């Protein structure tokens, strides 16, 4: 993670190095320091799951009323997964 | 380096074997040096040949 | 001839790791002096011999035609006492051609040899055979060294000889230079039977240079393809000054310049 | 969706394949077996679209992709070396062949850091293949294959340049990673044990034509005298 | 009879062996395998006498062979490729190195011609290793392995990196050829079949000294974190 | 001057170094050859530039001094009718140096180039990248054709320029000739400062010819160690005498011969 | 087999049992009529068996009555097999 700035979400497979490390850091650091914009490349992942979307549902309540939001180049596989839980209708994607 | 790079040491003593015959000899102490005054020479060159009875004996210093 | 000897001390200078193969070059007939036409032995003979026959004829036309116009322009500029092949075949057979011959043999075929030997250590022979203890010197030096040095000093002189044999072909086609006056002029200009006979010796020394330089770098190469191109770079550096040191000394002593 | 029908290939003067076929669907994990040096690499080139076959068709959803690139056709593979330049950084190595199809430096900037978290090499983007170990180089090469989300990812002897002892560790690792990936997979390897545990269907080439067509359990039992001698007990 | 006691060697600045030992009988398969830079072929050079060991003794029938030569002590070995002369013909492969080690005119004249016919190499005498296949080269290699009848015999990865078919053939073939003697054999190799069916004792050298010591059944059960991951269930 | 066109047709007579991959070179021209300071440019200028820096300063000086020994022997034999640089710089800049300079690029750098591409076809780049479909011509040949005419033909003039720099070094050591009279006497005889600055065009076409032949042998090799070493021996067969087509064509115009 | 006299070898299928059968076949056919094309080559064998012991005894009965017989060039392991039959005391070796 650099100083773009961007949210910290799990981009790929949930495993040992990102299950609790990135989850707690999103709630403690990214929410507190307000890095709400997120450009993320999700081409390495085939499809997501409930827990990866659950993080975005926490951001759903926060980002709209604080900052702007712009994604770049979302692959068409992840358009089907993210839209299914109504995150593409309210957030930029 | 007694191995691979020893040879560089050894050839340093044969590199200067054309040092004695690199310029002269020397042999200037067995020759002759003489001087003369000239008033007007057409074509004086450094190291121009000097002769005696048709035989070169030396050159202009 | 002291300044000439002063400049001609390059024959000692370029000997880096080469000198380790001292007794290695000695013991190549230790374990039974083989001889004959073999698979790689003949391919080295193609590189030194058969292919070079075409190089010699065509590079002789490149040199010959350039110095053929020079021959004409000397008549125009200097005069009739040094015209045509009076003062061109004089310098061409004697002192000029020999340098290019060494670059197209000691340089070209020497490095080519090295390149093949390097790959024995990396893949085909020495890789398995040194480890066992099958005589290393007999393995790669003895059957490849001799292949590239027997016809080599004859060929070095033939390079220059063909510039004279083909020089009268194009002396006639550019102008009309009589073949017999070119021939008898040539002989008298260099005093052939005493000076050019000794230039054969100068070219044997050039063959003898190939026996020191080419062998060691193939013998202990790094078995990677970049290490092989570094080894060929080293042979260009070694052979480029060893030849020039003798171009000073033996032009003054064998030829008598 | 790659449709293969009656594929025949003559590699210069050497005839390789007499009309062959297969049923490898989108996401299906299969393997293709045969002796080393029988055009197994050149088969994978036909499926990609690099070489031109004599007879038969290789279509991408019923389309001829001669004028389209491989990056726009969503194809790729994992190589014996890993396709990493040695004079460039890991960042640059995997950025080199993905310039075509959606050129974007900011897209790449996010991609490289994120996709290497799956192998645990996030902070290696400034290093070179010489500095890294053999295993790490293969792990970066794995991430390279899934850079642009291709449908086809072929496997041409991934660990050919590694030692047998080193391969043993990495084969156990890659076994679960291929199943987690779950894309159109074609395994080519000289090790049989590798393919038995992973692949669903195996296509065994017997003298220049696919004869063995079935599962590991169905081909345990042997399709032909050739196959009987191909895999000994 | 080969006996090695506390052999240690530092190859320049890189430590290769920290006191190791073994006991291998005449004409048995030897092999050291592991990651690159652990001395797979260094032991072979130390026993052969190409590299100079730092500490320890290498004995041939209880005799110090540090100062003895290859011909004097009758040493030799078979190489992974086959230990054949690539430029020379099959006839010349076994006629060239029989001049050294017991030079004799009747040895050269009689044995060389007849031993090739006893294997089945009569029609390949004028062919070269480049022209022949790997299986045909193995037949010449097996004939060369016991051509001189060395007192000290080593091997080097008999069938580690072979073709799918060839590996299967050589697993049974070379085993049955060494079964005539069937003596104390020590193999360190990736191949489980090899170390199970042929080898009696296993002495895995890794990171300096011996890490694994015992039979296949005793080393089923693990020796290190590396071995735990390397071996599968 | 009938030897202007006769030198050209020697190169034309046999073109098998370019022909087999000429269609690929034409495709680069079609698709528009690349330019820019890239990583390919760095290693191309290593082989051409960096390596040659020490070769030209050291061997290039003594090559010139051997040709200055020839110059000196004329002073000893003829003297006054070919004094100072009448017959020394005349053939050196215009006729002699150019061929030897070509052997350091058509020969040495060409061999290195061959070695690199052949090995990347077997390993680092094109082994994987052809199969990926990152256009091979655009990837490694297209910017290095452009690189060939950047430093390489200037270096041929610098090589020759060192001969003149060496001429005044030993003007006194061979005899005792004041450097300023040697050089300004030379200058006047061949109109040195005007012609040598104008003659920087001679070898630009040669740079292109060096890279059209050498790239083929690396590019279309069989990537095995036997096929690659055969192609390196084939590089010097075709690159050595196909780079001298425009000698008198631009010597007459730019060097003012 | 050329007429040097070279050893009788099997021209077809190569095997230990096939060569030992060929030795007994050549004994009945060729050696019965006073001819011994046999230079006993044991270099490619590692250890003898019952068949190698059997033919050593049969050769002793056959050839010595008419002429000599070549036992040249044997390895140490098959030399002990010859010494097991005790041919060294009274037969060419």
């Amino acid at each position: 993670v650099q100083y773009l700035n961007q949210e910290l979400v799990v981009s790929g497979k949930i495993d040992f190095e990102n299950a609790e490390q990135q989850y707690q850091a999103g709630l403690a650091i990214i929410k507190k320091q307000t890095s709400f914009p997120l450009i993320v490349d999700l081409k390495q992942l085939e499809h997501g799951n409930t827990l990866a979307l659950a993080v975005l549902v926490q951001w759903l309540r926060q980002t709209p009323q604080k900052s702007g939001l712009h994604f770049k180049n979302v692959p068409e596989k992840m358009l089907k997964i993210i839209q299914a839980c109504h995150l593409q209708e309210d957030l930029h994607l | 380096a007694v191995g691979i790079f020893v040879i560089i040491f050894g050839i340093a003593l044969f590199f200067l074997a054309m040092k004695v015959s690199g310029l002269v000899g020397t042999n200037l102490s067995d020759g002759y040096t003489m001087k003369a005054q000239f008033d007007n020479v057409n074509g004086l060159k450094p190291r121009a040949k000097v002769t005696m009875s048709g035989v070169t004996i030396g050159r202009v210093d | 001839m002291n300044t000439i000897a002063w400049l001609g001390r390059l024959v000692i200078e370029r000997i880096r790791g080469i000198g380790v193969a001292a007794l290695m070059l000695l013991q190549i007939i230790f374990s039974l002096p083989s001889a004959g036409g073999f698979g790689r032995f003949v391919y080295q003979m193609h590189r030194v011999g058969v292919m070079s026959l075409l190089i010699i004829t065509v590079s002789g036309l490149f040199i010959g035609l350039v110095l053929g116009l020079q021959g004409y322009s000397i008549l125009v500029n200097v005069g009739s006492e040094s015209m045509l092949g009076t003062m061109v075949s004089l310098t061409l057979l004697r002192e000029l051609a020999p340098v290019v011959a060494a670059l197209l043999f000691a340089g070209r075929a020497g490095s080519a040899l090295t390149a093949e030997i390097g790959s024995m250590k990396q893949s085909e022979q020495l890789a398995s055979m040194e480890m066992i203890g099958v005589d290393p010197l007999k393995q790669i030096v003895s059957p490849r060294l001799w292949a590239g040095i027997v016809s080599l000093p004859m060929l070095t002189v033939i390079f220059a000889a063909i510039g004279i044999v083909g020089g009268k072909l194009v002396g006639v086609d550019f102008l009309g230079v009589d073949e017999g006056s070119f021939w008898s002029g040539m002989q008298n200009n260099v005093q052939f039977g005493h000076d050019v006979v000794n230039g054969i010796i100068k070219s044997i020394v050039f063959a003898l240079l190939c026996t020191w330089i080419a062998v060691f770098q193939g013998y202990a190469c790094d078995p990677t393809p970049e290490g092989i191109a570094t080894a060929m770079t080293r042979t260009v550096v070694y052979s480029s000054l060893c030849v020039l040191g003798f171009d000073f000394v033996l032009t003054a002593v064998m030829f008598g310049g | 969706l790659i449709e293969v029908k009656n594929l025949s290939f003559n590699r210069g003067e050497r005839v390789i394949y007499d009309n062959i076929s297969l049923n490898i669907r989108r996401g299906q994990i299969t393997a293709i077996m045969g002796p080393s040096g029988t055009g197994k690499t050149t088969l994978l080139r036909l499926i990609g679209g690099q070489l031109v076959p004599d007879q038969g068709e290789v279509l991408l959803d019923g389309k001829d992709i001669a004028q389209m690139s491989r990056q726009r056709a969503r194809m790729g593979m994992l190589f014996q070396s890993g396709a990493l330049f040695t004079d460039m950084s890991v960042y640059e190595n995997v950025a080199f062949p993905i310039r075509a199809h959606t050129l974007s430096e900011n897209l790449i900037a996010e991609l490289v850091a994120l996709k290497l978290e799956s192998v645990g090499l996030r902070g290696t983007e400034q290093l070179m293949p010489t500095e890294l170990s053999g295993g790490m180089n293969r792990r970066v090469a794995l991430a390279r294959a899934i850079a642009l989300d291709p449908d086809l990812i072929m496997y041409d002897e991934p660990f050919a340049g590694q030692d047998p002892i080193v391969k043993g560790v990495l084969t156990r690792l890659i076994r679960s990673l291929r199943e987690a990936l779950d894309l159109t997979t074609i395994i080519v390897s000289h090790d049989v044990p590798e393919t038995l545990s992973i692949a669903d269907y195996i296509y065994v080439v017997a003298e220049g034509k696919i004869q063995g067509e079935g599962t590991p359990e169905e081909l345990q039992a042997y399709a032909s005298p050739f196959v009987k001698q191909f895999l000994t007990g």
